[PDB]
């Protein structure tokens, strides 16, 4: 019926989607994530929305996501749509490990997705995924590797980027603080906590409002970990510390 | 499937929804492509340096083949799609009749596909314009355009995307058989042309080459500062 | 196989072998043939191992699926009307003959399906290669209505007869009993045959046998 | 097998022995070859045990839902031809020789024979199976028109016996049931009940 | 309070407080056929009285029933359109059939009444039909339960009952039988049939004629739907 | 055929009104709670009927879906059958690949995929209900909340329904972490009770409990003893 | 004649909180070896392993096709399979070509990743699982190598005994086969350890 | 038959293939060429059922070539060889299965060179030599007898002329012609072709 259809994937007399603008706007409302490429490794740093005292931790983590043993992702939108994403992801690349035997390229698995994305922006009458992800992962063409996708389908590789709320204030924040080619994941995880006690203006970072995972290469490995909250109020306490310092 | 016909024509005979994608290459950044003697150039202008982004990712200039390239304005997700879909296209050409595709052999086939998603039923025309460049076989160089319609015509130089008039209106001035004789000429049009338009100048505008026999060259941000200053 | 079923005055009486062949070389010495369909109907299964392990498996599958929404206990008579309807449509390509015995709130049923579809509500049924062995005890010892105990020894014994006069047939033998009141599986009910003692010690000392490699990765 | 029906004026006597086989093991001894398709229109099946128990179990299904529809006892004649539809659309996957007898208040009592391939025939008498091949002469001689239930009865025993000695793989106990307006009566003859007819001695 | 926003009334969708109007205006539908139905469990019987209005003297009274047989021992009465009613009918003769098929045994009447339920539920989620305007009261007798009268609506919602009723005069019927049944219930005895008639005389003010109402019952000694005669009307009609 | 469109689109402000909808539905649904203690999980409903002529054992809202598993629900009964469908189907195809009892959270998510897609599919409206779902798996009661956008959360103690925000508020002063099944159908009975209007009943209420025996539905009498201390 | 193409023999054997797993190296064609180093004993986790015997293209298809169902269940579940889990897994793989099967029959060998309990399985072609407390084997010389276990194995066998019974078992069985050998390989899976080695064999 | 030989050295792959097309007893061509180039660093040698070679080869060699074209680097070595292998054995309980014997061999900067046999039933086995044909029943004991893991590409050319004179000797086919290429770090290289 012509009459109750909304007509998702049409463009506008200016040349804009509205479906993916209003989806984009939904992600700029959703828990900030930050994410910092190192010379050692690559980092993810979310901010918890679920922090109910009646909530229970029943998984690894809430926002991060382990796609391979050598990606990982988190998530700021839609948690239903990132479910249904981050279900393709994992068989993106497992159906990749079974074609050539090797573990998929991180621009390939991130390509495929958006590809998906785009695809819900074209064709089939149906509204687009509000998700907005940033991807982590190391690969033996280019190494230890950010990525961030759109409902757009639209993606792009960078040394540190921010999504969610009050993300334009992050990425200014990372932009005038990063180092490019002198950063240790010690100064990636110290930047991470500058960032988010900044964007996240609810008190001071209080490490249960907040997940960090870590993916390095040892011994041939790569090792995907999410910081425990010990070593997490540990980071916290020493960027109070260096804050008063310089007071 | 959805099938609403959402490419219709309106009183007036005008396709608005192929007209508003028009409009989306117009906000898309600037590509310029001047076809020369021996040395096609292809240059598109980097928006924003972004300074955290790994530009490898956000490269707006493509190989079809090796002998085809294309630089687009509009969607970079849309022109994704179409990128593969003129890939793997020139792959079944090279299977079916043992040859490389031509360059318009390939402009046709993409021109086919945004014309069949202006007249298919539950489908938005692509908000692309491509300007695919290449050397035929006898050793031609060669330069065309598609457009969101699916028309496509051969150029000598001209420039899609924010810009593109002031760009073309230089090209039309700026082009002849001097500019042109040197292959160093040829790179300095693509670059005094996007430096009407794009603001910063050399850090914010990325060229490529595609030479005869030869693979498509990216030239190095170096490179590109020394035609620059050269061109000043 | 010899896999047997009696209908006895307060509910039915199960049985079957423990062997499985690949050839005519023993695979496993401790199959298990009765498989639970629903807390008051078990099957006992006999032909291809993986299709007797996967009909019943699915079956009981849909009979708890349709327990949950009837909310009452299953009937025998849907197990099998479902299982005769899917054996059916697979033309006896799926080699399941099976021997269906429940008490539901209509009483005790047992059943007797074969590979093809077809069912028989009997009395006393068998089936497998020991099954004439298994029908000749029942044949010369079955009497209507008998006690548990009794009925028990009469399942022992025919799958006994087949366990000793068929050689597809052996090792221990499992008998399931279900009243309205009681479901008791004895899975090692009788072990009539067992391995005669090693009287030589073969054990090879460390150092017996030559590596050519050998490297350690230890887990943490 | 030996399937059998004859009809008497007020209804149908049908008849069949009790042994299912395997070769020459007897699978069962005490199978009820006459189903009842619905209150007054029975079956004797004869053929295949799983594809004649899928089509009367189908035929059942389809008449069950007809008679609720159409608010009447349904007629002998439609559940023969809904017989006759899957047995002849499946002649090529389904070996059932079918006999379709019943009581209608509109035609009385009909005997219907279904044979191998999908036709349909009435017929006063029928028999199917085996053993129908040994008792063809008999039921040729012992039959005459206005016959009683209780000849009919004795008909179908007398014949059934007969071909049940002389067919392997018919034999077992006789299953008799007579069909008419006032109900179905089932009766299973055993032992000496089974009707005997002395050897020779030369 | 009824608040629209979009075609939250046009195509089932929630309104802005979650209220499917659609569905709503499907229960306004079983009420512009204008007739009540009543239907009664009691501790061997349950039975099911309608009220019967031929117009003309020219339709043939035979053909204009609501009462039906799903199957020998599963009897409904339809309140609504007559035309989305008789499909429900067909629904439910159907299912009935395939469960016996596929299971061995008759459905139970919750098991009848939780397919309907189930079909008509997705008429509120999908957008491209309308929900039926019909309710189905299913009367059976259960071999552990006994006598079963079970009711499903437009939305989707089935539920057993004592004693309901369904139609114009639902409400002030619902409200005779919720005092009844509260002193010693529907009397338990076939003449339960006494509180159904009464219930549907009273609230349709209205002596009824043997003609005028129809009367279904099933028994734990005869289970089978049975559609009582004006005769057999007649006599509990003049008992009372 | 039907509508090939998605029902449910995002808004200016990038939020799916309908959505939005179908959680007020779940909102004005009856009263449920859920209390995960150490030893097992218990789902607590209000079922209250509208007149006396309504069979209480016909139909039930606290409804088993494995052994372990059992789920309660706020908002619409119908919808809420089709999922409890869904669920035991999703279930039974996990025994029938793993052979092993399907874990809780494993259900719930797979449930959550399933509403979901009645949020981006065509011509269907959101499920108009938030379900509990309690199971007890490796030795451990777990206690999940699936919102009808397929969201699921995992928690110790929950209300939904009317009066959800003062019961969360009444559950977060009363739950200990260290509680028995016992005392945690205590706590349950009274988060019900502060918004019930009426005398609490055996048949006005519906309990469920998961332990290590399994999922089961406390009967009538059972509930009868609670009610009476 | 579709399992002796290729040849092959496996074995998996129980010890006291130890599991072995060995398997010939030999890959040939009919008569003709074409390497002696074939892997037919995949990891499935770090205390478990599966090893694959029957058409070479079948123990490579069903490796790997294990591993795109494994590697799914691992991520999801967030947990490491048990043995018994991956039984089943194998079991439902096999069978969905039942009309049709892969000629590959597998021997699961590994310790619960949890009670670190020995779990030793074997499957037939078309997923008929077979759990035993002492061995399991399968292959051409699966006849050969029941007559060694049966004779050999003895109950709480430690982690030394259990590799000088699998190895000698393996080496007497594949050298009365002429299909299979060309080298022998056992993995010897404790709870803190995975000791690999490989055995001098007739190359013969 | 058709015969396909392979020897990695510790740098180094070369292969050689015969150069004789047949119709039923007579060469219809003596110049053929039974090795594809996959990649710049990758070569396919295919034998098998007419038809059946070029078409699964053509189809391997345009999709490894799409992969470059799509990610701007090229398939590894032992990627290629298994892509292949998926394909055949995808194919194999098909109604349109490929009879064809394979032999991959490339080199990556970082594992080194490597050659692969696989034969129609698609099972892949990495080999240090190894040949397809009727003509590997006569040679592969000469490779066996004389191939060291640390072979020079000189005596590996040495070692190759050994087996092909054997074929010329003891083979009742007249294979007379051999292409013969090698592939290392610098990429693939044709050699001269061993004529007799
Ligand atoms: C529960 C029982 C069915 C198990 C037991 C009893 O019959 N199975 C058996 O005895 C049969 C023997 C055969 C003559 C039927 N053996 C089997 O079924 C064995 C299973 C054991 C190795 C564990 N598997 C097997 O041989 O299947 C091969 C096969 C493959 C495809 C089609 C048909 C048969
Ligand atoms: C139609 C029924 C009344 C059966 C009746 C036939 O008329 N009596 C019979 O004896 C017929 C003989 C038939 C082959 C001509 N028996 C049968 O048709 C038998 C019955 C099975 C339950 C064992 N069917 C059969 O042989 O194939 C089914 C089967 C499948 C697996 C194992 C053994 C047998």
């Amino acid at each position: 019926s012509r009459r109750y259809d909304s007509r998702t994937t049409i463009f506008s007399p200016e040349g804009r989607l509205y479906q993916v603008e209003y989806a984009m706007e939904a992600i700029g409302h959703a828990g900030t994530c930050l994410g910092i490429l190192a010379n050692d490794g690559v980092l993810l740093a979310a901010e918890r929305r679920n922090i109910h005292k009646l909530l229970d931790e029943v998984f690894f983590s809430e926002k991060i996501y382990k796609l391979n043993e050598d990606m990982a992702c988190s998530v700021a939108g839609i948690t239903s749509d990132a479910n249904v994403l981050t279900n393709e992801l994992r068989l993106i690349a497992q159906r990749y490990l079974l074609q050539y035997q090797e573990p998929i390229p991180c621009e390939q698995l991130v390509t495929a997705l958006c590809d998906i994305k785009q695809a819900y922006t074209q064709f089939g009458g149906k509204r687009p995924f509000g998700v907005s992800l940033l991807y982590i992962g190391w690969d033996k063409h280019y190494g230890f590797q950010l990525y961030q996708s759109d409902p757009s389908g639209n993606y792009g590789g960078w040394k540190a980027t921010c999504i969610g709320n009050n993300s334009a204030a992050a990425v200014s924040m990372l932009k005038q603080d990063y180092k490019e080619g002198e950063m240790t994941l010690k100064s990636a995880l110290a930047l991470a906590i500058k960032v988010l006690n900044k964007t996240m203006d609810v008190s001071k970072l209080s490490a249960e409002k907040v997940e960090i995972a870590t993916l390095t290469r040892e011994n041939g490995k790569t090792v995907i970990r999410v910081l425990k909250q010990k070593e997490v109020e540990q980071l916290i306490k020493k960027h109070e510390e260096e804050e008063a310092k310089a007071e | 499937s959805y099938d609403r016909a959402i490419t219709v024509f309106s009183p007036d005979g005008h396709l608005f929804q192929v007209e508003y994608a028009q409009e989306a290459v117009k906000k898309g950044s600037t590509a310029v492509g001047v076809r020369g003697r021996d040395i096609v150039v292809l240059g598109v202008e980097k928006k924003s340096v972004a300074k955290l982004q790994d530009e490898r990712t956000v490269r707006k200039i493509c190989a079809l083949d090796d002998n085809v390239c294309m630089a687009f304005a509009g969607l970079t997700a849309d022109a994704r799609i179409v990128i593969n879909r003129a890939r793997v296209e020139c792959q079944s050409h090279r299977l079916t009749v043992e040859d490389p595709v031509t360059v318009e052999y390939i402009t046709r086939y993409i021109a086919s596909l945004k014309q069949r998603y202006t007249q298919s039923n539950g489908r938005r025309p692509f908000g692309i314009s491509a300007l695919i460049v290449g050397f035929d076989f006898d050793g031609t160089p060669r330069l065309y355009q598609t457009d969101p319609s699916g028309t496509y015509h051969a150029w000598k130089a001209n420039a899609i995307g924010r810009g593109a008039k002031s760009v073309r209106e230089f090209l039309e001035k700026n082009y002849t058989d001097e500019a042109i004789e040197t292959d160093d000429l040829t790179i300095k049009l693509v670059i005094k042309a996007l430096l009407e338009v794009v603001q910063s100048g050399g850090k914010n505008i990325e060229l490529a080459v595609m030479r005869r026999d030869q693979s498509l060259k990216i030239l190095n941000p170096e490179e590109i500062e020394k035609y620059v200053a050269e061109i000043e | 196989t010899t896999i047997a079923g009696v209908v006895y005055k307060d509910g039915i009486v199960l049985g079957a072998d423990t062997r499985a062949t690949e050839g005519m070389v023993v695979a496993d010495k401790n199959c298990s043939k009765i498989h639970f369909i629903s807390p008051n109907i078990y099957c006992c299964g006999a032909g291809t191992a993986a299709d007797t392990d996967m009909t019943t498996q699915l079956i009981s599958s849909n009979l708890e699926l349709h327990s949950l929404s009837t909310g009452r206990l299953p009937r025998v008579v849907t197990a099998n009307r479902m299982l005769k309807q899917m054996l059916f449509r697979y033309q006896g390509y799926i080699g399941a003959a099976l021997v269906l015995g429940g008490v539901d709130v209509t009483g005790p049923h047992l059943y007797s399906i074969y590979p093809h579809g077809s069912t028989d509500k009997l009395p006393y049924v068998t089936m497998g290669s020991g099954s004439l062995a298994a029908m000749a005890v029942f044949e010369d010892k079955f009497r209507p209505d008998m006690e548990e105990e009794e009925a028990k020894n009469l399942v022992s014994e025919a799958i006994a007869a087949g366990i000793f006069n068929d050689l597809g047939s052996g090792s221990n033998i499992d008998l399931c009993v279900i009243s309205k009141n009681k479901l008791d599986f004895l899975r090692p009910y009788t072990v009539p045959n067992k391995k005669g003692t090693r009287l030589g010690r073969y054990r090879c000392e460390k150092g017996t046998t030559a590596v050519l490699t050998e490297k350690i990765t230890p887990l943490e | 097998t030996t399937i059998m029906a004859v009809q008497f004026d007020g209804g149908v006597v049908l008849g069949a022995d009790s042994r299912t086989t395997t070769g020459s093991y007897i699978a069962n001894r005490v199978t009820d070859k006459l189903t009842p398709i619905h209150d007054r229109i029975f079956c004797c099946r004869s053929g295949s045990a799983a594809d004649t128990q899928a089509v009367a179990d189908a035929v059942t299904y389809q008449l069950g839902f007809h008679s609720i529809e159409l608010n009447e006892p349904p007629l002998v004649h439609t559940a023969a031809s809904l017989f006759k539809e899957m047995c002849y659309r499946y002649r090529e996957d389904l070996m059932a020789g079918i006999i379709i007898a019943g009581w209608d208040p509109q035609e009385g009592g009909q005997v219907y024979s279904v044979p191998m391939g999908g036709m349909m025939v009435r017929q006063s008498f029928a028999i199917g199976g085996s053993g129908s091949s040994y008792i063809y002469g008999y039921v040729d001689a012992t039959y005459r028109e206005g016959m009683t239930k209780e000849e009919c009865l004795q008909f179908t025993a007398n014949a059934l016996a007969l071909a049940m000695e002389r067919d392997g793989s018919s034999g077992g106990v006789i299953r008799l049931a007579a069909i008419a307006e006032s109900g179905v009566e089932r009766q299973v003859l055993l032992g000496d009940q089974i009707p005997k007819f002395a050897v020779a001695t030369l | 309070r009824g608040s629209s926003a979009g075609f939250d009334r046009h195509i089932t969708i929630f309104s802005p407080e979650g209220r499917l109007y659609q569905v709503e205006y499907a229960f306004k539908a079983i009420n512009q056929g204008g007739l009540t139905s009543v239907a009664v469990r009691g501790k061997d019987c349950a039975v099911i009285v309608t009220q019967k209005k031929v117009p003309d003297k020219l339709l043939d009274s035979s053909t204009v029933t609501h009462l039906f047989k799903i199957t020998e021992n599963i009897g409904c009465v339809m309140t609504g359109m007559t035309a989305d009613s008789r499909s429900q009918v067909q629904r439910a003769r159907y299912e009935a059939a395939n469960w016996k098929y596929k299971y061995g045994y008759e459905i139970p009447v919750d098991m009848l009444c939780k397919r309907i339920a189930d079909i008509s539920q997705v008429y509120t989620q999908n957008a491209e039909m309308r929900p039926l305007g019909c309710c189905m009261i299913l009367i059976g007798i259960d071999e552990e339960q006994g006598p079963q009268v079970y009711k499903c609506d437009p939305a989707g919602y089935y539920c057993g009952f004592k004693a309901t009723a369904a139609g114009v005069k639902q409400t002030e019927s619902t409200s005779f039988l919720e005092k009844k049944v509260k002193k010693k219930f529907d009397w338990t005895f076939e003449q339960t049939v006494e509180t159904a008639i009464t219930c549907l005389s009273t609230v349709l003010s209205i002596d009824f004629k043997p003609s005028e109402i129809e009367v279904g019952v099933v028994t734990v000694e005869n289970p089978k739907f049975r559609i009582l005669t004006e005769a057999e009307i007649d006599a509990h009609l003049v008992a009372l | 055929r039907g509508y090939s469109f998605s029902l449910t689109t995002f808004s200016p402000s990038g939020k799916l009104v309908q959505i939005e909808y179908a959680l007020a539905a779940v909102a004005g649904g009856a009263p449920s709670v859920g209390i995960k203690a150490a030893n097992g999980v218990v789902l607590a409903t209000e079922k209250k009927q509208k007149s006396i002529l309504y069979d209480e054992r016909s139909v039930h809202k606290v409804e088993p879906i494995t052994k372990h598993i059992g789920l309660v629900y706020s908002g619409m009964g119908p919808d809420y059958r089709v999922l409890v469908h869904r669920a035991r189907k999703l279930a039974q195809q996990y025994y029938l690949v793993y052979q092993e009892p399907i874990p809780t959270a494993q259900l719930v998510q797979r449930v959550a995929s399933v509403m979901q897609e009645y949020t981006q599919s065509g011509g269907v409206r959101p499920f108009g209900v938030s379900l509990l779902i309690c199971g007890w798996n490796e030795g451990r009661p777990y206690l999940f909340q699936s919102d009808p956008s397929g969201a699921y959360f995992a928690w110790k103690a929950t209300a939904m329904g009317k009066n959800y925000v003062n019961g969360k508020t009444f559950l977060e002063k009363r739950y200990n972490e260290d509680l028995e099944l016992e005392d945690a159908i205590h706590t349950a009975i009274l988060t019900l009770k502060e918004s019930f209007e009426g005398q609490m009943t055996e048949d006005n209420i519906e309990v469920g409990i998961c332990n290590e025996a399994g999922f089961r539905r406390l009967t009538p009498t059972e509930v009868k003893d609670y009610l009476a201390a | 004649s579709i399992m002796s193409y290729n040849g092959g023999a496996v074995m998996a054997m129980k010890g006291k909180n130890c599991v072995a797993i060995a398997a010939d190296r030999r890959f040939g064609i009919q008569a003709q070896m074409v390497t002696t180093d074939f892997q037919k004993i995949f990891p499935m986790g770090d205390r478990l392993y599966i090893g694959l015997a029957g058409l070479a293209t079948d123990v490579q298809t069903v490796a790997q096709r294990l591993k795109f169902r494994l590697n799914l269940y691992e991520l999801k579940e967030g947990r490491q399979i048990k043995p018994y889990t991956l039984m089943s897994m194998v079991a439902n793989l096999l069978y969905e070509k039942r009309f049709g099967p892969y000629y590959t029959e597998p021997v699961i060998a590994g310790l619960d990743p949890k009670t670190f309990k020995p779990f030793i399985c074997s499957l037939d072609l078309i997923g008929c699982p077979m759990v035993t407390d002492d061995f399991v084997v399968s292959g051409t010389c699966a006849e050969q190598m029941y007559g060694m276990c049966e004779s050999l194995w003895e109950p709480n066998m430690d982690p030394d005994h259990l590799f000088e019974t699998i190895s000698q078992a393996m080496l007497n069985a594949v050298d009365r086969d002429a299909v299979s050998g060309m080298g022998v390989i056992v993995h010897i899976i404790e709870k803190d350890k995975i000791t690999t080695r490989t055995l001098k064999a007739r190359m013969d | 038959m058709e015969y396909l030989i392979g020897i990695q050295g510790p740098d180094y792959v070369l292969v050689a293939s015969d150069r004789v097309a047949a119709s039923n007893i007579v060469q219809m061509k003596d110049d053929h060429d039974k090795m594809f180039k996959m990649s710049e660093k990758i070569l396919l040698l295919c034998v098998g059922e007419a038809g059946d070679t070029v078409q699964f080869a053509e189809y391997i060699q345009k999709n490894v070539q799409l992969y470059k074209m799509r990610n701007g680097y090229e398939l590894s070595p032992t990627a290629a060889a298994n892509f292949t292998r998926r394909n055949l054995a995808d194919c194999l309980r098909s109604r349109t299965p490929y009879h064809v014997n394979l032999l991959l061999a490339g080199y990556d900067e970082h594992e080194g060179p490597a050659l692969y046999y696989m034969d129609y039933l698609a099972a892949l086995a990495k080999a240090p030599f190894a040949a397809h044909g009727y003509g590997a029943f006569l040679t592969l004991s000469i490779l066996d007898r004389y191939y060291t893991p640390t072979i020079s590409r000189e005596r590996a050319v040495e070692l190759l002329r050994k087996c092909l004179e054997e074929l010329q000797k003891r083979f009742i086919l007249n294979l007379p012609t051999f292409s013969v290429r090698i592939i290392d770090k610098n990429g693939i290289h044709d050699l001269d072709n061993i004529s007799f």
